[PDB]
């Protein structure tokens, strides 16, 4: 735009926390697919839902990793990488049934001079293969 | 026996309940073959004690 926006400058805001990026790659939607409450017409269970709203919908950061040349990648679950993060940890405990969408923000900047790629990637489903 | 549901006791959310009872219909629960008996009869030359 014009009036200077773009697709690499964004801020996120969600609760009490934003987020801003100057060097973004747009952002993506998976499968097209907003997050949404669950509708009446796919509910199941019967009782009264909990929905915390902005004391859980707002941005947790996790423990920082650190990237080297010799890395051969890292992984994460949700909503597990998140059960002790503030009221949506609780309210995960709390109750028999949970659901929940997600916004995550992958931060790793370096300089003109650094050189590298990470594909980060959101699997449904990501079971993975044991020692055995 | 006292006709509750869940909202006279608890606090409920709308649900569209799609689940019907069609599977336990009498018809339903007994459109099935069910072994009664077995008979058993051989073909085996007739003769005196037998």
């Amino acid at each position: 735009e014009a009036c200077g926006y773009s697709d690499r400058v964004l801020q996120l805001t969600l609760g009490n926390s934003t987020i801003t990026t100057q060097e973004a790659a747009n952002s993506v939607v998976a499968y097209g697919r907003w997050p949404e409450y669950l509708r009446d017409s796919e509910a199941n269970p019967v009782d009264q839902p909990t929905e915390p709203d902005v004391a859980a919908c707002r941005f947790y950061t996790l423990d920082t990793v650190s990237w080297t040349k010799e890395s051969r990648g890292w992984w994460w679950k949700l909503p597990d990488a998140l059960r002790d993060m503030g009221l949506f940890g609780q309210n995960m405990y709390y109750h028999y049934l949970g659901r929940s969408g997600y916004t995550v923000h992958v931060q790793c900047n370096a300089s003109k001079f650094h050189q590298g790629a990470l594909g980060v990637f959101a699997v449904p489903e990501m079971c993975l293969a044991g020692d055995s | 026996t006292n006709p509750l549901v869940p909202s006279d006791t608890v606090q409920t959310r709308h649900v569209v309940q799609h689940r019907s009872r069609s599977e336990s219909s009498i018809e339903s629960f007994f459109a099935r073959g069910a072994c009664v008996t077995i008979m058993t009869v051989d073909n085996s030359a007739s003769t005196t004690n037998k």
